[PDB]
RNA sequence: CCCUCGA
DNA sequence: CGGAACAGTTGCGACTTAGACGTGGTTGTGGGAGCTGCTATACTCTCC
């Protein structure tokens, strides 16, 4: 039952079991993971970068 | 994977989830215009 | 996660700082005298001044939009421009 | 009376008891540790005067421990001997000036020695600048002052666990063997009944496959350990036997993917524990595992790490702990008790000090330096090598600066007054490396343990989230050598109380029988009573026979920290509101001028002295020369000394740290007398607040709940007034268009608002400056697309050719007013060193006068506060009979339930002790008054006493004293024998119609202020990122409408409040200009439009590979995105083309 | 984020 | 309030450079810190 649960959820069309594996990775835009100057000259980055 | 300090690092997921996530934190509440805030004293002589 | 403290400290050495509502509401208002002095201006002036005081044309390209010579864009640029002074001070 | 330091004011003690030992310096936990580690002569004396095991500082031990460095051939040496420091490279002051760190250069003796030629070469290496600890026990680093909390950690050694916790129902025993530095290994008997191994978290093996892997038979394990029926069941259930395929399997578990190998595995493990390189028991681990194991009774010190006989006793320990044995007996081992662990155990729980935090640092980067050294020992030529070629000191210097900049133990002291500075100094941390998590922290590890009794306060602790996380050494605790917490007691000999003094540790003080302080001893030595409640084994508290008694405490306050026995009448307050009134303390702002307390314990002048913001004469001699600026003392010798006083300065809190000379020229001082006050000290006793007169009443509803109404007589003679100093910074950099300046010209703004700047575009000294003022004008280039259409015209036109500028001067923030005191300028046209980018750098100081205020909070010592509902003009405030008004109204309401009534007390014995008392003696001492002492049978008026804790005045003797209460000039009694006043309604001029308590409290200003506090924003600065006003006061942020905000207003069913909150209020982006655009214009307010933090969320969610669309009626998505026209279009409009 | 603190 | 004629300025476009700055090679040894002092509950995996 568990795995029909998975694979009866795949069943349907529009959706593929293939996006469970990714060949290319999108990448959020900058505004929300930015990059500031601090006072001394260092920067501090969102860990996402 | 850990940063300065052994501080592990904050993923995509971490953005969504948890007390600071964007659910809870940014999207159910939010800092506003148009507010203040101080110490409070009472008011004896006020009308309800 | 960045501090609401740095991103203020970054701003205070921006280019541009971070506007509050109130700012981008005013500046977006209309300017009553300037808009009235350029009123007073004839229109080829108005025109010409605007595309190369405010657009930045060239003296080229603003003939070409105008359908003049390169030399009448001179004699209106300098006249409206005068003609500004004396009007706005 | 703390007859001990001269020329401090005479306070008279309600004490019976007498203290047989004096405080010790309360920074002895600070400068002793340091003084080890500088190996500093005092060190020596003290080291000597303890014995002498040949002591080594603790540079000399991490030296001597490297020493001899060899090459892997071992045909050359270098060692390192004798350590030496030069002086200081900057004053104190200096450093926290110029943004310096202080430091002294250290020197070591480094002796390379060729094993072929012979040749020795012997030459003194500079290490680098060390920092120091001050005569304060702090360190200046990069001008900023700094504590190192002591640290609360395991002691090495070996620890057994047992959890009846398992589903079972049935009981399971484990351990753990800890070192200072090295592997971790564990044994667990199995809730299936096998005994486990952990190694470095490692998954568990049977017991018996290392033990053969360490040359065992597994017939010499039955042998041993055949006695424990489920060793047997275990060797069984071992799924191989032999060395070779035991070795194999536990290469195996280590590293995941390698090849085993044999003489591999075997160093293997040789290096991973007994080897004293990559594993290391401290000597307090040794003695510990010698102690629990019994191993070593002839006490060798001769090496510290593992032993497979510690292996063996462990796991035999282990066995007959499960088994239920009480007692084990081991091959040369005698006489060891079974039995579990005490984690919380103060004898098990050890101090890391800061000269031990230091020293390990300096291991590491000691040995960094090690490894350079090897690497260059193979690259350089004999003969061409001094040491000084082959010592690289940067990893040292780099190794002590990252401590006192990454860790959580090196901390931005708190000085609001110098109780806080103090105490924070006297900390004692669980958190940190080596320590435990906040997350893993139980609630067992916050609680009162029986072991803290005269170590660590139970009284002192945050009630935040860091409760019993943090605590306070008591008054006469030292830290032993080994890290161990030792508490002075007095020897009971034949039931008598001796005058020997003995320290004892935790461990020592279980074995022997202790009896509390507050028990009654007559003249002679015998107790008073045959009965006596007393501490005697694990915490447990029985009447006892005084027969039998070991050790007697050496006074009260001996359980208590600095903060807590500075409490009068304690010993009345419930110890919620005693954790509150010792933290509120700490909390008091430097007023203006100080006062000392009528009612003190005795403790408030040996604070002040020992924090060491007072200025002390360190030799006796007489005042020559007396000024703000500086106290010279001429010494007997001919040789003068001379004190500079700190003026104005800005603490760490901005507060106003600010010295005045208490001595007169000719005056005569003696060594350790007070020179000088400081912020919070009168006449050298710490003054944390104000005597005001205080009736205990509900007044028109003013004092409801906590409020407090004050006196304006408080406002006008500025007796609650202090100095708060703000520390603007502002500095020109480079950006992306180009290079800021500071400049006086600034665009667009006139020149009367300028009129306060000097030539520099700088505010002058002495200006008076309000929110929005400019401290300090500065100019950022600003690009062409930048300006506006019609900005862009004027200057086309005007021939304005100047460079496009923003103005970015620094102003006063909001709420703020003051004068300006001070500047400080740094640039780089000078040698000036700036960080990278950085062309000026820009400090002003301003200083205002705060009065007191609705809003202020104001509390007392024994946990009472609350905020100051109202100020009344003087006239309409309660007043006495003669006249005078009450300062202070606070509500009867709130002093019973919370059960501190040492603030009813010590308001009986303030008044006491303002109008002084005379007892009547003539027909003879009365009973009452029968055990006071002699100087308390009268007092003059403002007399200054002290109650101390747990030796307090009486109640039958406060009571008595209420009685002799001196008059007023007229003769006139003003507060009966009950401590109750009539009091006249100012307002009506009509008496109240009954007593009413009346006396004087000491009341402090606490460092929570309205002025810091009240915000309020209409629009202004948002994130960049999510888009949402910023936070905070400083930012000029908004108020967070957070999650149970907005049940709040679902509740109330209140939709358009609660989207108008969410979105033109706060993220909606063309709705919040559209809005304000509205209000000024008078018109309706716009509906809202769609918050940006939904945008957001749809982009991070497609970051995970989520693909989300919002989708209309039609079933089709919907692109969100604005129309760029719409603002062009208003633009040209504007301008009328 | 963490330290520390207020309700 | 045009269309040439005429005379001052940015401003793009080359090229020399001197130094930061990244590259060649790279051959005796030599395996991290840190921790683990949280509780309680639901449920898939996985050893049996």
């Amino acid at each position: 039952l568990k795995r029909l649960k998975v694979v009866a959820a795949f069943q349907q069309s529009g959706n593929s079991p293939m996006g469970m594996v990714l060949d290319a990775v999108p990448v959020i835009p900058p505004e929300l993971r930015p990059m500031v100057q601090l006072d001394g000259g260092r920067f501090a980055t969102s860990d996402l970068n | 994977v850990t940063g300065p300090g052994n501080r592990p690092l904050k993923s995509l997921s971490d953005l969504l989830k948890g007390k600071q996530g964007r659910f809870r934190q940014n999207l159910l509440g939010k800092r506003v215009d148009y507010s203040g805030r101080s110490v409070i004293v009472v008011g004896p002589q006020l009308k309800l | 996660q960045i501090t609401d403290w740095q991103l203020a400290s970054n701003a205070e050495h921006s280019s541009t700082g971070l506007r509050s509502a109130e700012v981008e509401a005013l500046e977006a208002l209309p300017d009553t005298e300037i808009k009235e002095a350029l009123q007073a201006l004839p229109e080829e002036f108005r025109m010409a001044v605007y595309y190369a005081d405010v657009e930045g044309f060239p003296y080229k390209e603003i003939a070409e939009i105008m359908d003049t010579p390169i030399g009448t864009v001179m004699s209106r640029l300098h006249r409206g421009r005068r003609q500004l002074r004396g009007l706005l001070a | 009376s703390n007859n001990s330091v001269p020329g401090a004011p005479n306070r008279v003690s309600f004490a019976k008891l007498r203290e047989p030992l004096e405080v010790p310096g309360l920074l002895d936990v600070q400068t002793d540790s340091f003084e080890w580690l500088i190996g500093s002569p005092r060190w020596r004396e003290s080291a000597a005067e303890r014995g002498d095991v040949n002591p080594v500082g603790g540079l000399e031990e991490v030296l001597y421990e490297l020493s001899p460095i060899e090459d892997f051939s071992g045909s050359m040496s270098l060692s390192f001997s004798d350590p030496r420091f030069d002086d200081v490279k900057a004053p104190v002051d200096e450093c926290k000036d110029k943004d310096m760190t202080y430091a002294a250069p250290l020197f070591v003796t480094a002796e390379f020695i060729n094993n072929n030629t012979g040749e020795i070469k012997s030459q003194t290496v500079f290490m680098g600048d060390f920092p120091m600890m001050t005569e304060k026990g702090t360190f200046i680093i990069n001008g900023t002052e700094r504590v190192v909390v002591s640290q609360l950690v395991r002691s090495p050694g070996v620890y057994f666990d047992e959890t009846i916790d398992k589903s079972t129902d049935k009981t399971l025993h484990s351990v753990k063997v800890i070192p200072s530095r090295g592997a971790w290994l564990e044994f667990d008997v199995d809730k299936r009944d096998t005994v486990g191994v952990r190694i470095d978290r490692k998954r568990r093996q049977p017991v018996t496959v290392l033990l053969k892997a360490l040359g065992w038979t597994s017939e010499q394990i039955v042998e041993r350990f055949g006695f424990s029926e489920i060793m047997r069941s275990t060797l069984e259930k071992d799924n191989t036997v032999g060395t070779d395929e035991a070795l194999l399997d536990i290469y195996r578990k280590l590293r995941p993917g390698e090849p085993p190998t044999k003489e591999s595995a075997q160093t293997l493990l040789e290096n991973l524990f007994f080897k004293e390189k990559r594993y290391d028991l401290a000597r307090v681990g040794r003695y510990k595992v010698n102690k629990k194991l019994g191993l070593h009774v002839g006490e060798p010190i001769t090496s510290s790490t593992l032993t497979e006989e510690d292996v063996v006793a462990t796991i035999e320990y282990l066995v007959r702990l499960h088994e239920g044995q009480t007692t084990m007996t081991v091959p040369g081992g005698v006489e060891v008790p079974v039995e579990t662990d005490d984690i919380d155990h103060f004898g098990n729980r050890r101090l890391r000090t800061v000269g031990e935090l230091i020293q390990n640092q300096i291991r590491v980067g000691m040995s960094r330096m090690e490894r350079v050294v090897r690497e260059r020992m193979t690259t350089q030529d004999v003969e061409a090598i001094t040491p000084q070629t082959l010592i690289n000191i940067r990893p040292v210097v780099a190794a002590i600066k990252e401590f006192f900049g990454t860790s959580q133990l090196s901390q931005f002291m708190d000085q609001n007054n110098p109780l806080s500075g103090l105490t924070h100094k006297r900390r004692l941390s669980a958190l940190g490396p080596g320590g435990l998590s906040r997350e893993r922290a139980g609630l067992e590890v916050r609680d009162v343990h029986p072991s803290h009794y005269g170590r660590m306060c139970p009284i002192e602790t945050p009630e935040g989230p860091n409760i019993g996380l943090i605590g306070s050494l008591s008054v006469y605790a030292r830290v032993n050598p080994f890290g161990f917490i030792e508490t002075p007691y007095r020897k009971v000999v034949d039931g008598v109380v001796s005058d020997e003094i003995v320290y004892l540790t935790a461990d020592e003080e279980d074995r022997h029988v202790v009896a509390q302080a507050n028990s009654p001893i007559d003249a002679d030595g015998r107790f008073v009573e045959p009965r006596v409640l007393v501490r005697r084994k694990a915490g447990e508290v029985e009447y006892v026979p005084s027969s039998e008694v070991d050790y007697m405490d050496v006074s009260p306050r001996q359980m208590v920290s600095v903060a807590t026995a500075m409490i009068p009448f304690l010993e009345h307050d419930d110890a919620n509101r005693a954790l509150m009134g010792a933290n509120m303390q700490r909390q008091a702002v430097p007023l203006v001028r100080s006062e000392a307390p009528l009612v003190g314990t005795g403790m408030e002048l040996r604070a002040a002295i020992d924090a060491g913001d007072v200025v002390v004469a360190e030799e006796s001699g007489v005042i020559e020369e007396v000024s703000a600026d500086y106290i010279t003392v001429m010494h007997d010798n001919g040789t003068r000394r001379t004190y500079r006083m700190r003026k104005f300065a800005r603490s760490n809190h901005g507060t106003c740290a600010n010295q005045c000379p208490i001595v007169d020229a000719g005056d005569r001082v003696e060594a350790g007398q007070v020179i000088a006050d400081g912020p919070c000290t009168d006449d050298g006793e710490m003054a944390l607040g104000k005597n005001l007169l205080v009736a205990i009443m509900p007044w028109e509803g003013h004092n409801y709940e906590d409020a407090i109404i004050l006196s304006n007589r408080l406002v006008e003679e500025d007796v609650l007034t202090s100095i708060h100093i703000e520390e603007h910074e502002i500095d020109a950099r480079d950006t992306k268009l180009g290079a800021e300046e500071i400049t006086r010209d600034i665009p667009n703004i006139s020149d009367e608002v300028l009129a306060d700047l000097d030539e520099r575009g700088i505010v002058r000294i002495g200006a008076e400056v309000r929110d929005g003022d400019i401290l300090v004008g500065k100019v950022t280039p600003k690009g062409e697309t930048e300006l506006t259409p019609e900005e862009r015209l004027l200057r086309a036109i005007f021939g304005e050719k100047a460079r496009e500028v923003r103005d970015t001067s620094l102003k006063v923030p909001h709420g703020e007013s003051g004068k300006v005191i001070g500047i400080r300028v740094f640039s780089r046209e000078d040698e000036d060193e700036l960080p990278a980018g950085v062309n000026e750098l820009v400090r002003v100081y301003v200083a205002q006068k705060r009065k007191i205020s609705d809003g202020d909070k104001l509390a007392g010592r024994h946990g009472n506060k609350g905020v100051i509902g109202k100020i009344l003009p003087v006239e309409d405030m309660p007043f006495l009979a003669d006249g005078t008004p009450v300062d202070i109204i606070l509500n009867t309401h709130g002093v019973p339930r919370r059960m501190n009534i040492g603030q009813i007390l010590e308001t009986h014995l303030g008044w006491c002790a303002h109008s002084g008392w005379k007892v009547d003696a003539a027909k003879g001492v009365p009973d009452w008054a029968a055990r006071l002492p002699d100087e308390l049978l009268e007092a003059q008026p403002n007399a200054i006493v002290s109650t101390p804790v747990f030796d307090g005045a009486q109640e039958a003797e406060l009571q008595g004293l209420l009685s002799c209460t001196l008059p007023n000039r007229d003769g006139d009694v003003l507060v009966d024998a009950d401590g109750k006043a009539m009091l006249f309604d100012g307002r009506s001029g009509e008496p109240f119609p009954y007593p009413v308590t009346v006396g004087y409290m000491y009341i402090m200003k606490l460092h929570h202020l309205v002025d810091d506090k009240i915000h309020a924003r209409s629009t202004g600065p948002y994130s960049m990122i999510t888009q949402q006003p910023l936070g905070g006061k400083a930012q000029f942020g908004g108020q967070r409408f957070g999650e149970m905000e907005c049940w709040a207003m679902q509740a109330y069913g209140a939709a358009y409040t609660l989207q108008e909150l969410l979105t033109i209020k706060s993220d909606d982006t063309v709705g919040r200009v559209k809005v304000y655009e509205a209000i000024v214009k008078g018109e309706n307010i716009p509906e809202p439009g769609i918050p940006e933090s939904f945008k957001v969320l749809l982009k991070e969610l497609q970051s995970l590979c989520l693909n989300v669309e919002v989708l209309s009626s039609d079933g089709a998505a919907i692109e969100l995105r604005e129309g760029e026209d719409e603002d062009l279009e208003r633009a040209a409009a504007n301008l009328g083309i």
